[PDB]
DNA sequence: AGGTATGGCACTGGCCGTCGTTTT
DNA sequence: AAAACGACGGCCAGTGCCATAC
């Protein structure tokens, strides 16, 4: 199939690390993988600061938040959840005969009731700042709380740990229009899924139920063996704030117009890693013209491309060449875009292969310098997208390039 | 009485005592014998109707001894004011204009050689009136002149005057001109040309309260006496088929045209500038003197044509209705709230992710197309073969790392360099090359860097180019597409060997090969245009649904969305793109072409202040929300027929599914504690034509199969006759009209045939031509009996050509005379079609005329609150508060019920048939829609008016409803 | 003392005022951080990254995971990590009980996973594969930014956020490069003090591994560590790669050798709370560097009419966030208090500038600015405000 | 011979401003 | 150093097709 093909790409340039065995489906789902290179730490920080650009930057009511990688104190006896323990409590309890003939069988009890459990969610630690985070707004109701970390989920050694790093908003909103709001991000987060995708259409959302009667929305990708969910919005009303704060209500009274209320709670929680890879799939594109086109490369979006730009050399003065390349890196990298540095690897293959390497990468242009680039000041240029070839003063290459991205956001 | 002597049940006894007279002659023998005679032949001699229930009303005292009476009375009761400030403004002498035009801000009146004094108001009673807007500020009116009789009076902004450096985007009745007097006497009136548009810009307008004041326009003046048909006009524009008498009594609507038409003398000059379209501010106020003058020489022309033109209206519209409709009409009023915003918000939003998705489509197609280039690949492409692929020239003027602590030299060397090299711009051409390296087709895609709407790659692709069906490899029953210059979008049939930048004719013979392993030319269509030569193939037009003469414009046009379900026309890469681009183009196309106008309406915001007492205490008064009205830029007679125009209300489409934007008349709300009353004629012009016909034949209702037939059949039960179409042929009834009332205008076979298989996917060629021909000869005959006379229509047609023969045709009902450039003098036999279709379309005018007289009377004589909001040609909406809203229903239905008899009184009968006595249903309703019980699902909001806005569901009721629940009364206690 | 209490007060530091302590932050076992808090931590961060990676060719980033599963080491500290599951089969068929505690506890050693205690492991184990990418050129190393956990004395885990760079050298160079990195990263640390003098170095000596380096901070009760470099010489690349060492090998002058690895670590939340500490040096104020506060300007309204002046807010917020700017908007409370109070916050949560709009404004365009630092009031030109706030922030980073 | 109105985008053509090359 | 001239590019105006309402 096309998906070997893309997860070998994906092994070959970094973006991917393990062993071919290692990197099955089901791994890379579950979050039991050995991790990301480079390449794919880059793109998993782009999407995260795109989400972040998308959420917080240009919102007035949206804050950030952090909540601790783990639960302490007792928990609810159950749930099968995992238990941190340090080195000597192995010891203190069975040394001196703790009564050594079955009462350690009972002290599973306490095992289960004392000790923490990792953090398997950020909705608990988000709504664990409400009250707090009420004095930011003078307790103007419709605000929210956002985070981005990973979570650590079972997976049935007998029993692996998964890490997944997800992106959750706590949205606290008036109970009227908590529909209507549901509806809202419902769309917006929709829309944000769709902006960087090369085919929107295999994003698509769903209605569903909650046992309790509560409605929420799910959002699914097509990948190429069926749909996959990615993120899910849940419209929880007031139970777990009323829960977590039993006591005085009025605390937590929050002003809709000129009325105090208790607010409505809507979660929305992605996931990162399966969100990148949906976007590496996309990427890919698994009619006579398009098939006579067969030229691999990962058409990712310019604002997620893990590099922008790679520079190189020619043949002729190496000094002279160096010298300018070493400017043109230092002033290319001072304003914000990230490099490849070509021209510091010896020469050892011809420009197809310069290509096919770049855009099995997913970089967005490639910059050559020659002799005439010192005689005039003129460089080559090559696209990603149409492979052409232009000719351009280095003058105003920093600005073309600062252009490009900017405009992206607004295709 | 309860039957007439067809045995058709006619108007209430009671009902037609209080209407009509007593001693109403009856019909003779003869007369009945002919139309039983005639009947029968047809057929329909037989078939009992069930009778309708009894309506009685004790309706309002009339006046006269007859309906014509009672109408003439009300309608100069009503115009009685306006036409005496009318006559002031005839007999006026005016100064000279003032030597200097005054600065200060407000309203300053011009005395007697020169004097200026600050006035608040002009306080007139007649006024001819202009208004100038400087359109890159917005909509805030600029500067105003108006003329009174022994006066001239200037208005400056305080926009124009002052300059700050904010100044407020929402509107304010504030920022508006005063033109009412408050509480020499009541009445008012502004003359002007394009009058709407100036009284969009007057304060007290905005008022949710009507006022006395009202308009009239010198437009629509000349289109009543001497306008022209759009044909007409650009015929009359190309002349700077056989008879040209007409053009020396003729004009366009421009203002110049007119003074030339109705007064003559110097010509007209503008102002070569243009600063009020294309200046700014400052230009403006530089120039002020110029601008003001050319204002004063508006006014002045304006004045003069009304002068001029006055008395021939009041000739060739002699009743006295016409003048109090067209005065009516002028006072249109629009509610909306802050939702309105809200609305234009979500709507574009929308339409730009629908824009996106398609664009992120083409120009990825447009990306891999550039990779053609290498190797003349693209001389092999059946459809990008014939594109320019030639590139430009770039043109220009005649061994062990360790650590180091001396980086500050190596940045600083670097640095210096790089800036070296950067400072040989001497050599660079001061313009800068478009993407030489790319294809010139590549190139003309993209935009230039120095444009402000710049964006990465061909971002200007759309669906409408002529190279994005290139782009997508469209296919037409396994043919690749293309384009000729004469004859537009076709596709290519390989095969040819007798030689029918080369065509890659084997390429395409390939494609088609591959294509039929799946399932003096072969192959027959639009048959092929030898003309077009590209050899080794046949070109073939893309049918059309008006005719093989017609050229496709584009594949992407909503009527071959079938084709693509029917796999027809089928996309290269395959799938859904096809289909998924077409439904996108149908779902964005209307606001596309709309948006421009939706978006700029202006809108101003009414104050708490300035809101009625009932409205903020109502419990849905929503605090914190904007309340605001648009007033419609109608022009009250834009056609030849003496319809209304407007460039955006009057198109604005219906709330459908899978179209952006189609919830524009929704947004049209009540405020809080107010309710829209509105009702629609059922079949007008059917019922029209029908009652002529009739009145024609011997003077009965019904004495003609086609009255006969149109009389009797219910919407509710599905029998009218649009109904009995519809499930005659399979179509939708809004195509039933569209199909009767071209074959009633004169569309010929070919057209009705070629219609219903446009209407009609499932239907033949064959099955069309019989269906069509099995419509068409029942209803006429031949012309003649010696050697139109037969037919179910044939009355009502001699009629109608009858009249419009007439040496100086009129409409029956109200004589209104057709227009100079349309009589049999000046054209002989031309435009015979428009002249006919003119009579049934003009006497539709002549209903909305008395419909509106007969309202005003009914709320004007029982203390109804409420005023009249807006109509469409045969619709009316009216703002009403809510305990009212049943009251209103029924002057609605007692309006429609004179209205017939009236139409009935002019034709020489006596009696209305009981079956369109009444309107079928009235709606009482939030907001402006066709149905009360739609709620508005569009991909712009899909929650709908229930959730989104809150908007409840309304009711339609039918008369007797309507008497339960008033009890027949008017009266504000029963 | 009073600077906690600030920092509580203005959403620095989470959590209520019984929860923070000196040795509850310092050890982190702490609540958490306010959302200011996040934010300066979040630039602190970019700092280090732009002042570590960006700028060179043979650093990249690194992806290692919070645990490492199967077989661990007998006996040793760590936080292991055990199964319900595992215990829950007991609660129905007892196992004979009795002699299997000693037993079982032994297994908890043999079979349990670890939290991740540090950086370094991580990378080493993706040392082999990312040589490919400098094929083979020994010097390079690795960076990463992440959470390790910590016994802290019935135990309690802590939570520290720290910046990890692994570099391989070449054995012949390595005493130079430790000392080059020493030197840079202290640099570093005295760039954005007000008081570079309270950052120090020190020496040091250990029986495994070779020379190394400590960075201190001068809290007001003494020097606490904030960063360290050592060298650590190959003992442990050998004893994660046992016996072959072809793999192992790395290039240098047209020579094989195994490499030596510095480690360098620094610890991100101790030094924003030195950060936090050094700038709050009869005004209650933090003269936070430009480059690290969280808040730059803050926008409100004086008294007009409330649209007018909302609607230009609203205008001048949507521009300053386009272009970078970090902007608290003031102006939906109404400015419901004085303006010495609206100042004495403005300052206590750092911000660089405060800019207010007034009816006035509307009339010429002039918009009343507050310098944090001087405190000197001015009136600018609002086209103005946004070119001169880049250049305010681009001299302050280049000096 | 359907009639009456409205408007938008795509494509073509013409004119004129302005630049760089070549004479003097 | 100043003037003839041939080419490129932007705006305006016009024609065609298509899409809305009744
Ligand atoms: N394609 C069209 C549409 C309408 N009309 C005219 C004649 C109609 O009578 C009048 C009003 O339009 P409706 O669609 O409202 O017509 P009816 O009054 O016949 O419709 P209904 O009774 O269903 O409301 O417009 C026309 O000539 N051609
Ligand atoms: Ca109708």
């Amino acid at each position: 199939e096309g998906s070997e093909a893309l997860l070998e790409i994906c092994q070959r340039r970094h973006f991917l690390s393990g062993s071919k065995q290692q990197l099955s489906r089901d791994s890379l789902l579950s979050g039991c993988h050995p991790g990301f290179g480079p390449l794919g730490v880059e793109l998993r920080k782009n999407l995260a600061a795109e989400w972040w650009t998308s959420v917080v930057v240009f919102r007035e009511q949206v804050f950030p938040v952090d909540a601790l990688h783990h639960k302490p104190g007792p928990l609810l006896p159950g749930d099968s959840a995992f238990r941190l323990v340090s080195a000597e409590t192995l010891r203190e309890i069975l040394q001196d005969k703790e009564l050594s003939k079955e009462q350690l069988v009972a002290f599973l009890e306490n095992v289960l009731k004392t000790s923490g459990k990792l953090r398997e969610n950020l909705l608990h630690g988000a709504l664990e700042h409400y009250v707090n985070c009420l004095d930011l707004v003078n307790k103007r109701l419709p605000y929210g709380l956002a985070q981005i970390g990973v979570c650590f989920h079972p997976v049935f050694g007998v029993k692996s740990i998964g890490e997944k790093t997800e992106a959750s908003l706590v949205w606290f909103t008036p109970p009227r229009t908590s529909n209507q709001w549901l509806d809202f991000w419902l769309r917006h987060r929709l829309q944000w899924w769709r902006k960087f995708a090369m085919s929107p259409s295999n994003f698509s959302s769903s209605d569903c139920q909650d046992e309790e009667g509560r409605k929420g929305n799910k959002l699914y990708y097509n990948f190429p063996w069926g749909k996959e969910l990615i993120e899910t919005l849940w419209n929880l009303g007031d139970h777990e704030l009323l829960h977590m704060y039993p006591g005085n209500v009025s605390k937590l009274h929050g002003r809709d117009g000129r009325k105090n209320v208790v607010p409505c709670v809507l979660s929305v929680n992605g996931d990162l890693d399966r969100g990148m890879l949906a976007y590496l799939y996309d990427s890919f594109q698994l009619f006579t013209r398009k098939k006579n086109l067969h030229r691999k490369v990962l058409k990712l979006h310019p604002c997620l491309a893990p590099i922008k730009v790679a520079l190189d050399v020619g043949r002729g003065p190496t000094l002279e060449l160096r010298q300018v390349c070493q400017g043109l890196f230092n002033e290319l990298l001072e304003n914000g875009i990230s490099v490849w540095p070509g021209y510091l690897e010896t020469m050892q293959s011809s420009l197809e292969q310069l290509y096919s390497k770049y855009d099995e990468m997913s970089i967005l242009f490639t910059v050559l310098v020659t002799e005439t680039t010192l005689e005039n000041g003129l460089i080559h240029l090559r696209s990603r997208d149409t492979t052409m070839k232009e000719m351009m003063h280095i003058s105003k290459l920093k600005d073309f390039l600062i252009k490009y991205i900017s405009s992206a956001k607004n295709v | 009485l309860r039957h007439n002597p067809l045995d058709i049940q006619m108007l209430s006894r009671g009902l037609h005592e209080q209407i009509f007279g007593q001693g109403g002659e009856m019909p003779g023998e003869a007369a009945v014998r002919r139309s039983v005679e005639h009947l029968q032949k047809h057929g329909l001699w037989g078939q009992p109707a069930v009778p309708l229930p009894d309506v009685e009303l004790r309706l309002p005292p009339l006046y006269g001894d007859n309906l014509d009476q009672h109408f003439r009375l009300l309608a100069q009761k009503q115009s009685l004011p306006y036409l005496e400030a009318a006559n002031l403004l005839l007999q006026a002498q005016l100064p000279p204009k003032p030597p200097a035009w005054a600065w200060a801000e407000g309203w300053t009146r011009y005395g007697p050689e020169g004097e200026a004094v600050p006035v608040a108001i002009p306080e007139e009673r007649a006024l001819v009136f202009d208004v100038e807007v400087c359109l890159a500020e917005g909509t805030c009116p600029t500067l105003a002149v108006a003329i009174s009789p022994s006066a001239w009076y200037s208005w400056c902004s305080q926009r124009l005057v002052e300059e700050r450096y904010s100044w407020t985007s929402q509107l304010s009745p504030a920022d508006l001109i005063p033109l009412e007097v408050p509480t020499d006497w009541q009445e008012q009136l502004v003359v002007g040309h394009n009058v709407s548009f100036d009284r969009a810009h007057i304060r007290e307008q905005y008022l949710i309260q009507g006022s006395r004041m009202r308009f009239l326009d010198t437009m629509s003046m000349h289109m009543a006496i001497s306008g022209l048909s759009s044909f007409q006009r650009s015929l009359w524009i190309a002349a700077k088929i056989s008879s040209w008498d007409w053009l020396d009594i003729s004009s366009v609507n421009s203002l110049a045209e007119v003074h030339r038409l109705y007064v003559g003398g110097p010509p007209l000059e503008k102002e070569p500038r243009e600063l009020f379209v294309k200046g700014t501010m400052k230009d403006i106020r530089e120039n002020f003197q110029d601008l003001m003058q050319y204002c004063a020489q508006d006014v002045w022309a304006t004045h003069e044509v009304f002068q001029q033109q006055l008395p021939l209206f009041l000739e060739r519209c002699p009743h006295p209705v016409t003048l109090a409709g067209m005065l009516e009409m002028g006072v249109s009023y629009l509610p909306v709230n802050q939702n309105w915003e809200r609305y234009l918000a979500e709507a574009q939003g929308t339409y730009e992710e629908l824009q996106r998705e398609m664009k992120k489509s083409l120009m990825d197609l447009a990306n891999d197309a550039c990779q053609l280039l290498s190797g003349e690949r693209y001389k092999e492409d059946p459809w990008l073969w014939d594109l320019e692929w030639d590139l430009q020239e770039f043109k220009q003027k005649k061994l062990g790392p360790c650590s180091e602590e001396e980086e500050f030299q190596q940045d600083v060397m670097a640095r210096a360099c790089l800036q070296k090299l950067k400072g040989t711009t001497e050599l660079l051409p001061k313009r800068p090359q478009h993407l030489p390296g790319h294809p010139g087709w590549y190139r003309k895609l993209c935009p230039r860097l120095d444009d402000p709407a710049w964006t990465p790659g061909p971002s200007l692709l759309s669906l409408q180019m002529r190279v994005t069906p290139k782009l997508m490899a469209l296919t037409w029953d396994g043919f690749p597409l293309h384009y000729s210059e004469r004859h537009g979008w076709g596709y290519l049939v390989p095969g040819r060997r007798d030689n029918l930048v080369v065509c890659p004719y084997r390429a395409i013979e390939s494609l088609y090969r591959k294509h039929c392993l799946e399932q003096p030319s072969y192959h027959h269509g639009n048959g092929p245009y030898n003309d077009v030569d590209i050899p080794g193939c046949w070109f073939f037009k893309l049918p059309h649904k008006d005719g093989n003469s017609c050229n496709v414009g584009s594949p992407f046009a909503k009527d071959f969305l079938p084709k693509m379900e029917d796999g027809t026309l089928q996309a290269g890469p395959g799938g859904a793109s096809g289909p998924r681009a077409l439904e996108i183009n149908k779902m964005i196309s209307f606001w596309r072409n709309a948006h421009k106008r939706i978006s700029s309406q202006m809108v101003v915001w009414l104050p708490r202040s300035a809101l009625p007492r009932a409205v903020i205490r109502h419990p849905d008064y929503d605090e914190e929300g904007l309340y605001g009205a648009i007033l419609p830029q109608v022009v009250t007679a834009g056609t030849i027929t003496r319809r209304a125009v407007e460039p955006t209300w009057l198109t604005a489409s219906n709330a459908r599914p899978d179209r952006v934007g189609s919830e524009l008349k929704a947004m049209v709300q009540a405020p809080p504690g107010y309710t829209l009353v509105g009702a629609d004629v059922d079949s007008q012009e059917l019922w029209i034509a029908a009652v002529l016909g009739d009145a024609h034949f011997a003077g009965m209702h019904g004495c003609t199969a086609f009255g006969w037939m149109t009389l009797q059949g219910r919407k509710s039960r599905g029998t009218d006759l649009h109904s009995k179409t519809a499930t005659t042929v399979g179509i939708s009834r809004e195509h039933a009209k569209i199909f009767n009332y071209g074959r009633i205008y004169g569309a010929g076979q070919p057209f009705a045939e070629r219609l219903l298989m446009q209407f009609n996917h499932r239907l033949t060629q064959q099955e069309a031509a019989e269906k069509a021909q099995q419509m068409y000869a029942a209803t006429k005959g031949l012309r003649w009996y010696r050697l139109w006379k037969g037919g179910t229509e044939s009355e009502m047609f001699n009629k109608l050509e009858s009249i419009a023969t007439s040496d100086i045709p009129r409409t029956p009902v109200l004589g209104c005379c057709i227009s100079r450039a349309l009589e049999p003098s000046a054209v002989q036999e031309e435009f015979m079609t428009s002249r006919v279709n003119w009579v049934v379309q003009s006497s539709a005018v002549d209903y909305l005329h008395l419909m509106l007289v007969a309202m005003k009377w009914l709320f004007e004589e029982f203390a109804i609150d409420g005023r009249f909001c807006i109509s469409i040609h045969d619709e009316v909406r009216y703002l009403v508060r809510e305990e009212d809203r049943y009251r209103a229903a029924l002057a609605l239905q007692i309006t429609n019920l004179l209205t017939r008899c009236m139409f009935a009184y002019k034709l020489g009968l006596n009696d209305l048939p009981q079956s369109v006595a009444f309107f079928s249903a009235v709606d009482i309703d939030r907001c402006l829609r066709k149905e009360v019980t739609m709620d508005c699902k569009t991909p712009s909001n899909p929650t709908g008016m229930e959730r989104r806005y809150g908007i409840p569901q309304g009711e339609a009721l039918d008369i007797y409803q309507i008497i339960e629940l008033t009890k027949g009364s008017l009266e504000k206690r029963s």
